[PDB]
Formats: C-alpha cells, structure tokens, sequence
C-alpha cells in the first residue's frame, strides 16, 4: 500500500545517512532514488507486493551494512 | 541567533531553491508540492528530510506526512520550537 | 481517547491531589507552587516527574524547571500533545 | 550552585526508576529525597561542593547497578 511504500522510503534514506563516506551515503541514497521511482507507475499489485518485499528485505541489508561500518571505524 | 518566523519561513524556502525539481517562478509560500509545483510523495519524502538537515531535528512520519506547502512547514517549524514572532 | 484540555487540566490537578505535602484547600489552577502552595524546588522536581507518568513523555530540563503552577503544566501539556481544544 | 544540585536530583530520580523491582525502586528513591533534604538549609560553601561530588559519584554508583540489574534479568 502507498503508506508501506513511503515508510519504507523514508527509513532507507535515513539508514543511508548513517555511513561515514560521503562516496557511499550518495550511492546509497542515489541507488534507492531510482529503484523507488523507475518502479512509481507499476500497476500489478502482486508485482507491488514483491517490490515492497525487496524493500523490506534491502532494508535490513542497509542497517547490517551500517553496523558492520561501525565496526571498522577509528 | 535565537529562531524566528522571518528566519525560519527564509531558510524554508531557500531549502526549497535548492530542490532542483521545482521550478523556481511557481515557488511561493502556499504553494502545493502537489496541486503547484507538480511534486510527487516521494519528492516530499525528500523535502521534508532537508528541513529536518536545515533546523537540526527529527519530524515523526506522522507529522512530516502532512506538511504540503511551505507555510505548513514554517508554522509546524516554529510550533516545535517554540518561536512566537 | 484523543486528549483535550479539559482532559489535561483534570488530570494535572488529579497528580497533584495526590502530592501528599500540597493543602487540599489552596489549590487551584493558578496556585504557584512557592509563594502559594509553601513547596520548594525539590518538592517541584518530584511534581513534574510525576506530570511526566500521567501523561507518558519526557520533559526536558530546561522546560520543567519553569512550570511553577499548574496552568503551565497545563498549556505546556496542550503544546507537545498539539491540544487545541 | 542550585542549578546542578538539581540537575543531579532529578538525574538520580530518573536512574532510579529503572530498577526493575518495585521495592529497590523505592528504596532508592527515598534514599536520594532523605540524602538532598537533609542538607537543604546547608550554607557553609566548600560543604555544599563537597555534597555535589557526592552526588555526581553516587550518580555513577547508581547507573552501574542499573547495568548490572540488566545483567541479571530475564
Ligand atoms: P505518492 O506520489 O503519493 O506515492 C508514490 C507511490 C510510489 C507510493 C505511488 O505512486 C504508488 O503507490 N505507486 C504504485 C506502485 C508502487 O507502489 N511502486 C513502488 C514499489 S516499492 C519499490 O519499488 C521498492 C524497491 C526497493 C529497492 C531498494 C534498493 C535499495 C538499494 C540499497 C543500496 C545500498
Ligand atoms: P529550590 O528550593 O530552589 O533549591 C533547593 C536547593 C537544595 C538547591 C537549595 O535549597 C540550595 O541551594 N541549598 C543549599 C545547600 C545545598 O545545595 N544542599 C544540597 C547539596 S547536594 C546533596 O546534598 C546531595 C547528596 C547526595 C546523596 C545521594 C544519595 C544517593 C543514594 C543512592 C541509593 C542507591
Ligand atoms: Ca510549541
Ligand atoms: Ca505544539
């Protein structure tokens, strides 16, 4: 559902704000931009509800990737 | 400095000249990302998450969801801290 | 149920019915809790922390140290919970 | 000076109630109201500094055996 939708956007761009590279906060931010939009006009709803499962699944791939930054970090 | 309305309605819409979707001379006060400045919900994802980078705080969804033209943000700026003039 | 000022104010002087050190028959809703209620700034610590039980939110410091009567306790309330009725 | 007494009073109020045993809650709490009354009316300077550091210590005394309550919870 849209509310789902833009939940999820939101959460991945503020996930992606937390890497310490200015290089990879924009390619996080930049990757999620365009899979977000190039899928707005997708009309099939099982096809939206295997988008929204991606996102939910790349979700937690964002916040484990942050975690394991922190983990190298100075 | 101390907030004030004037300022925060000033670095409101310069965060919005800096958005290089809208186009620059529809840009007012009360206009409608939506209904004006032909802006979509994932662009005011995007435009709510600058105003929080430019004021230093967070917006719950709940709240951020609803602030559609940049008056509503000014006012909802100033409400959460607390700026009378 | 949403709350509504009516709602803030009876439940405001209901934690405070239930501070054991405040005189029943001084309190009102503009009674100070120094000059009018003989507390002390101990006494106002506990109260506020007790304001923030009832109504499940933190207050920060530099807020709760100016709330010196239950009418700001209450507008204060109506503020954060964006009560306007 | 009374603005930090009262910031450690309210800080050693707030540690307290996150001890998960209602007795020790109130144990604690009475402790931290009888200690900062009982030296109200204290005037002599250097006394009242070294009241403070006693507080800011046993402020740290506190957090630890929150810590370690948390240790040993289910
Ligand atoms: P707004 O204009 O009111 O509404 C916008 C939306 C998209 C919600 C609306 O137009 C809509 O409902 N569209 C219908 C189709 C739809 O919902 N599309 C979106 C599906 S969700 C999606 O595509 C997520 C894809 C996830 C990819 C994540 C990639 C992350 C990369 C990580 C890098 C580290
Ligand atoms: P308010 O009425 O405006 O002001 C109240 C105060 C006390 C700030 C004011 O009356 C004042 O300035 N008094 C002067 C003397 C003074 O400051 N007294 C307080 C000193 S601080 C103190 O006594 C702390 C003692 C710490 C003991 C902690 C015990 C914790 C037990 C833990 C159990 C697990
Ligand atoms: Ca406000
Ligand atoms: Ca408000």
């Amino acid at each position: 559902s849209r509310a789902q939708v833009l939940s999820l956007y939101r959460a991945m761009l503020r996930e992606s704000k937390r890497f310490s590279a200015y290089n990879y906060r924009t390619y996080a931010v930049r990757r999620i931009r365009d899979a977000f939009r190039e899928n707005k006009n997708v009309k099939d709803p099982v096809e939206i509800q295997t988008l929204v499962n991606k996102a939910k699944r790349d979700l937690g791939v964002i916040r484990r990737q942050v975690h394991i930054g922190q983990l190298y970090s100075t | 400095p101390p907030l004030t309305l004037e300022g925060i309605q000033d670095r409101v819409l310069y965060v919005l000249k800096l958005y290089d979707k809208i186009d620059p001379e529809k840009l007012s006060v009360n206009s409608h990302f939506m209904k004006d400045l032909g802006l979509d919900s994932l662009d005011q994802v995007e435009i709510i998450m600058a105003m929080e980078d430019e004021f230093g705080f967070e917006i719950p969804d709940i709240d951020a969801e609803k602030l559609m033209c940049p008056q509503e943000i000014v006012d909802y700026i100033a409400d959460k801290k607390d700026v009378y003039e």
